[PDB]
């Protein structure tokens, strides 16, 4: 769900489309993510790592 | 996640790209309230190949 679980009731949201309105929250435009989200994948499990 | 047209990715400024069965719209995330996809809905940036999940769809011009 993403943050909507918080406020009530927990509408499902496509991971890949939940960080699209992640960036967006961050003055970054959505297109930015979906050109490039699989760097952002492998750069992100990569941290975890 | 975006909606393909003449080449182009179409990408919502605000709300999100939905459908019921066939037709498509871009709504809110807060309340459901489907308009029919318009140039001052969208804009584009790129191509129909770098994003992943891309529907073919006509957009409305005014
Ligand atoms: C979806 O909604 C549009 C207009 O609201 C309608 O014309 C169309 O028939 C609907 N499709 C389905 C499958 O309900
Ligand atoms: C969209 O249409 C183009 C050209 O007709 C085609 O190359 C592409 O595969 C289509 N995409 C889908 C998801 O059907």
């Amino acid at each position: 769900s993403g943050w909507t679980f918080g406020a009530g009731a927990a509408l499902q949201i496509p991971f890949a489309m939940q960080m699209a309105y992640r960036f967006n929250g961050i003055g970054v435009t959505q297109n930015v993510l979906y050109e490039n989200q699989k760097l952002i994948a492998n750069q992100f499990n990569s941290a975890i790592g | 996640p975006a909606i393909c047209h003449d080449g182009k990715a179409h990408f919502p400024r605000e709300g999100v790209f939905v459908s019921n069965g066939t037709h498509w719209f871009v709504t809110q995330r807060n309340f459901y309230e489907p308009q029919i996809i318009t140039t001052d809905n969208t804009f584009v940036s790129g191509n129909c190949d770098v994003v992943i999940g891309i529907v073919n769809n006509t957009v409305y011009d005014p």
